[PDB]
């Protein structure tokens, strides 16, 4: 339609100006000690959900390999 | 003449219950332009009087029980008294001549309309009040019986509808395909479509009605929230902050909200769904005790998980409490945030509390996910033991392929309840909190008055005895012992030091400070027993500080009675000295003020109060430091209206310049919360080494 | 304009991590996919000819894909409500930093409890997206592999589905706009039941002090009932548009299955690969039955959204930064200031020209419509002349930083509102990590200590309201603290004596050479005993200068106004 | 359908209308009866035939 294109119009400038929006790169420790509002913002997901997901996913995936061959 | 008013205190005379006809219209005739139907029914019930309106046939108004009063559209109504047999007349009291007259059987015929309200006397004899908790509901239950009945029986034949369409799949498999069927699947399909779609609107119909009746119960306790709120003491918002309060308030969105919704469908699903259980042992019992077994395993994991999201959610309304507190101070003081630069420190804080409010909701969501996650692993476990079961059962015997189909199929609208209500467990738990916060607010003591008596008007005479009284409860004392009394229609001046304690005789006679020892009393009755509003409406104070309310002038100096002419208001306007200000205004008396006054200045709404508390009629007019905050040229006109304001009245002026009270009557002084002098001006200034003249002299 | 489009950029910079829930939810969708299988298989290959090893080896391979499958659907809701509260916290901390920057117009014209509506919509947006609708968003989204293997199984059915989905979106199309004007039209009454209570419970004193119960209660009545209405309407439509979904699914299930049975009949398709099929065809519509019963939360985070843009779109009296312009010397200067209250208003001043120096003591006197109290709300940039320009230290304050200005200026008003803190709260409230020592000291200074000696509590007594549980004279003691706790270079005083007694103004009187030490002191007031002491008079009338000099100067002089006055107060 | 709240609705819920009001009934009180006699009378006919 117009609006969907107005979006993707949106969505292309700031996909160009991408490797700007991203923040530093810091430790949990330093990640704590910030303003009350910035260390919710900042701080990303924990470590072990996104491996026990890459787990089940690789589990996954290797039990297909290996059945289907 | 409001003639509801006068039948009403005619047929309470004759039930043998007192009532005061001011009292009623101040409370039922919030607008005047008279009473009415609805708030007439309204004022009888508050008499402990039972009322209603009914269709009566002139042939059947020979079998009611008398008096009874005639209601006509135009307020021109009429008591009926002994109908006569034999002579076909009627003894009404014409409430307009003031007296009984006997009617014949025409001119009745031609008065009556064929409506008429039986009064009866049915005074309840109990004095008790309950702890709000989930057991309010139960009357409400009982009230609306009806339309629950009605949807349990629907729910019932929702429950056999959701039985029947299991067993034409199982026809279809174990017949259509077994043998052969074109004839049969015709028929099956057609009873599946007539069954699914009344099904549907079975339930649409199921889902109006109670919401509709479970928006009128929260009508009603939404309603007797604000009565309660209302009625609270002004000691209990002292203490508090509007934003907890408001929030408490919304507690009964989140209640409606919970209502009007699938909860309560869900939970009568559930309940309802022994129906399938019966078929499920019929077709095979070693099946359907794994089902009986899963119920326990939900229970459990249920009460296991309810206590940890009942403490979550307890912190985080309180962070929502607080958020709330400090947007609605924010907010309204605005422009004290403005005008300094305090700008980061109220960001600094607003960061704090989200943050705060952000992980507590935080902590909620990953719990429930986590209790989700429970529920849907058991279902999932004991659909994979049903299926292991079910395929030896079909290959050993005693078990069909359409039976085994029906079966995980009946299950399946077992089990589905469980996770529609899981998927709301939030909203369970939120709901068993803000019945709490709505009891915090709810379970708070009123203003107490033991006298259900309806007191008579107010004359002017105050009277002080033994008056003891502290701010806190181990403050120093401000009044030790203050012993005093004033005559009607007596002008009476109050002077001293600041802190002198004359501050606190404004709200001692009004019901605002509890004195520790003594009692204050108005007319010989003891305040401490009297009807709060009683007190209130008959009495006008004016402070200093006098906030008004977002709307007109006149709405603002008329807000005690909407309904009363515009020339009184003028007349109000001119002797407070303001009609002029609010005339060189564009909109004139339809000037909206804003919030607490904001479109006027100070003294410009000290003259509007003025107006606004000489608009009535009372008994007692109080002046708390009234024209301080005024200019010259503004006191003045106030001074030389005041000789003829007080006509009439028992005013009491408190000042702090010795030159407002100049012409009173009594003048007295008052130090460290003691009657040091008191007498007239000369009288008080012919002695130099007095606390009266060294205050003269002092301010001159 | 903040409508949806602010999301985008918060999406990309959280993108490596949506990408992994993506990638979470294709596999979701596989571990789903699995079961069907495996009871097809279960139906064909067990029941049909032999053996329970096959059984058993089904069964133990189910148990671990669903535990799998389980931890990985919470996994993946974890992960994306952490992902989605970042986002509403940066929302809310922008929301609020815009609402402190809003002119003061914005505000005068409006009610408290519209713009707390406005804000708890925020709460409204935080609860739609840290919650399940845009997981089943993705459910409904990943499906296509479902269409696959239905597609490979039959295609007749799958074609009956194909035509289906359609029928579910324009459903949705068509039952959308109605409740989203229905929840509009609650979302304004809404605002108007929290303005009210707002308004009612902050003036609680004037409602309890008059005897206007009644009327609150019968305007309460009235909204409650109007907003409940709303609310069962918007139910209605509710209810409406889930049995729409309903009868769309039952239909497509009668179909199937008829068409399925004369399959099956016909050969070329088993019993086991119709049970799947059923299965499958189930599971692609689970998420939009999960759906169709949160749709108030979709049309109400639209409106949410439509309403903190309401807020988030109007013009900021923000900032003006340019070069960091430096403190202020106490030196006011008018030049050709007429100030008008509206542009269709009477107007007050006309030519007013002044200028005062530094740590001049300069009162002000006038009578009621003088215009001398608007000199006060036009130092501070709150009043923007009609023309003109009012320069403090030789710069103009149409360009400079409000915040600084307003923070180098200290004001005391005729009557002063604090925050429901305590004393020493409102005192430091510019700076509350400040020492003790200098709060006593302002207190000390305005006379504030005194009374403050015979409260309980001490300086941790809170304020009950914005004044409640204080005195005027004791309100103005403390705002004068307030004021002087600071080192504000300038200081104004508009009829700030007024609620005093003689005591406390005399207290406050002695003090005033400590008090104008170093400063620029402006004095407002309505008597002409306080700037008896002031290094300059000036009388106004009518927004015009008349007289100025030193009292006696204008006192000797009977011809002058100021002696009018004098005797008139006198 | 879409039609907005009137006063005729708004005076349904008002509260002394609730408080006047005793053993309330529902605004449909006779549709559950009128459906399911229809759909007991459909089935009779759909079962001889
Ligand atoms: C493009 C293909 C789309 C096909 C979708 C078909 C959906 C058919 C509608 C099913 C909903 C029926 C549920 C009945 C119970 C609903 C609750 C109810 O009783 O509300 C009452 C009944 O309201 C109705 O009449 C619903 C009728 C739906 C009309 C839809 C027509 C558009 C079809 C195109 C409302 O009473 P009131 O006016 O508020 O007084």
């Amino acid at each position: 339609s117009e609006f969907l294109l107005r979006y993707k119009l949106v969505w292309s400038e700031t996909w160009k100006i991408r490797k700007q929006l991203d923040t530093p790169v810091r430790e949990k420790d330093e990640n704590e000690f910030l303003p009350a509002h910035l260390e919710l913002i900042e701080t990303p997901v924990s470590r072990r959900p996104r491996l026990v997901a890459y787990f089940i996913m690789g589990f996954l995936v290797i039990a297909v390999i290996l059945s289907v061959l | 003449i409001d003639y509801g008013l006068y039948a009403l205190e005619i047929l309470a005379q004759y039930h043998n219950v007192s009532v005061n006809p001011e009292e009623i219209k101040h409370r039922f005739d919030t607008d005047g332009t008279g009473l009415g139907l609805t708030s007439w029914l309204l004022a009888a019930k508050s008499l402990e009087l039972k009322v209603k309106q009914v269709k009566k046939t002139i042939d059947r108004l020979n079998f009611i029980s008398l008096p009874a009063l005639v209601w006509r559209e135009d307020g021109r109504h009429f008591i009926l008294t002994k109908v006569s047999k034999e002579a076909n007349r009627y003894l009404i009291f014409d409430l307009e001549q003031r007296n009984p007259r006997v009617l014949e059987q025409s001119e009745f015929e031609a008065l009556y309309q064929g409506h008429i309200i039986l009064i009866a006397s049915r005074s309840s004899v109990t004095g008790k009040l309950a702890k709000f908790d989930f057991t309010w509901f139960i009357p409400a239950i009982i009230k609306y019986r009806k339309i629950f009945i009605e949807t349990l029986v629907v729910s019932v034949f929702l429950q056999l509808f959701a039985l029947i369409t299991p067993l034409f799949f199982q026809v279809v498999m174990d017949k259509v395909l077994v043998h052969r069927g074109f004839s049969t699947l015709n028929v099956i399909t057609v009873a599946l479509s007539v069954v699914v779609v009344f099904e549907i609107i079975l339930s649409g119909l199921r889902t109006y009605i109670f919401a509709h009746s479970t928006s009128r119960i929260d009508v009603e306790l939404g309603a007797k929230l604000f009565r309660h709120l209302l009625a609270l003491p002004i000691s209990y918002f002292e203490s508090r902050r509007v934003g907890d309060t408001v929030a408490r308030v919304r507690e009964l969105d989140q209640i409606r909200n919970f209502l009007t919704g699938q909860a309560l469908t869900s939970v009568l699903d559930l309940l309802f769904s022994f129906i399938f259980f019966a078929v499920m042992w019929y077709y095979s019992p070693k099946l359907t005790l794994v089902i009986l077994f899963s119920l326990p395993c939900y229970a459990a994991w249920s009460v296991f998980i309810s206590p940890i999201l009942r403490r979550r959610l307890d912190d985080k309304f309180s962070r929502n409490a607080d958020n709330q507190s400090f947007l609605v101070e924010s907010v309204t003081a605005i422009n004290t945030i403005k005008a300094m630069a305090v700008s980061p420190q109220m960001t600094n804080i607003w960061d704090k509390q989200l943050a705060g409010y952000v992980a507590a909701g935080f902590k909620v969501t990953v719990l429930a996910t986590i209790g989700q996650q429970g529920i849907q692993l058991i279902q999932k476990t004991v659909m994979i033991i049903n299926l292991w079961l079910g395929a030896h059962l079909v290959i050993s015997g005693d078990l069909s392929i359409g039976q085994l189909i029906a079966f995980n199929m009946l299950a399946g609208q077992i089990v589905a309840p469980v996770i529609r209500l899981a998927q709301i467990w939030q909203d369970f738990q939120q709901v068993g909190i803000s019945v709490t916060r709505l009891g915090d607010v709810l379970n708070s003591p009123t203003e107490s008055y033991h006298g259900k008596l309806a007191l008579p008007e107010i004359n002017g005479n105050i009277t002080f005895r033994n008056i003891r009284f502290r701010y806190k409860p181990d403050s120093p004392v401000i009044l030790d012992n203050i012993n005093l009394s004033i005559k009607q229609g007596e002008v009476i001046g109050i002077v001293g030091r600041s802190g002198s304690g004359k501050s606190t005789l404004t709200k001692l006679i009004q019901r605002f400070y509890i004195p520790e020892n003594g009692q204050v009393l108005i007319d010989g009755h003891d305040l401490a027993l009297a009807d709060p509003n009683w007190l209130r409406r008959q009495v006008g104070v004016v402070l200093q500080d006098n906030v008004l309310l977002n709307r007109s002038i006149i709405d603002n100096i008329s807000l005690a009675n909407p309904g009363m002419s515009v020339e009184k208001v003028i007349y109000a306007a001119k002797l407070a000295g303001a009609h002029d200000f609010i005339s060189e205004l564009r909109e004139g008396y339809n000037t909206i003020v804003g919030e607490q006054g904001a479109g006027l200045s100070g003294g410009q709404r000290q003259r509007i109060a003025i107006a606004r508390a000489l608009v009535n009629n009372p008994k007692i007019l109080i002046f708390d430091e009234a024209t301080s905050a005024l200019d010259y040229e503004s006191e003045h006109i106030i001074m030389r209206n005041m000789h003829k304001i007080c006509k009439g009245r028992t005013v009491i002026i408190i000042a702090h310049r010795l030159s407002t009270v100049k012409n009173a009557d009594r003048i007295i002084v008052m130090e460290k919360g003691k009657i040091v002098e008191q007498g007239k001006h000369k009288e008080l200034l012919s002695e130099p080494e007095s606390l009266y003249s060294y205050l003269y002299q002092l301010q001159s």
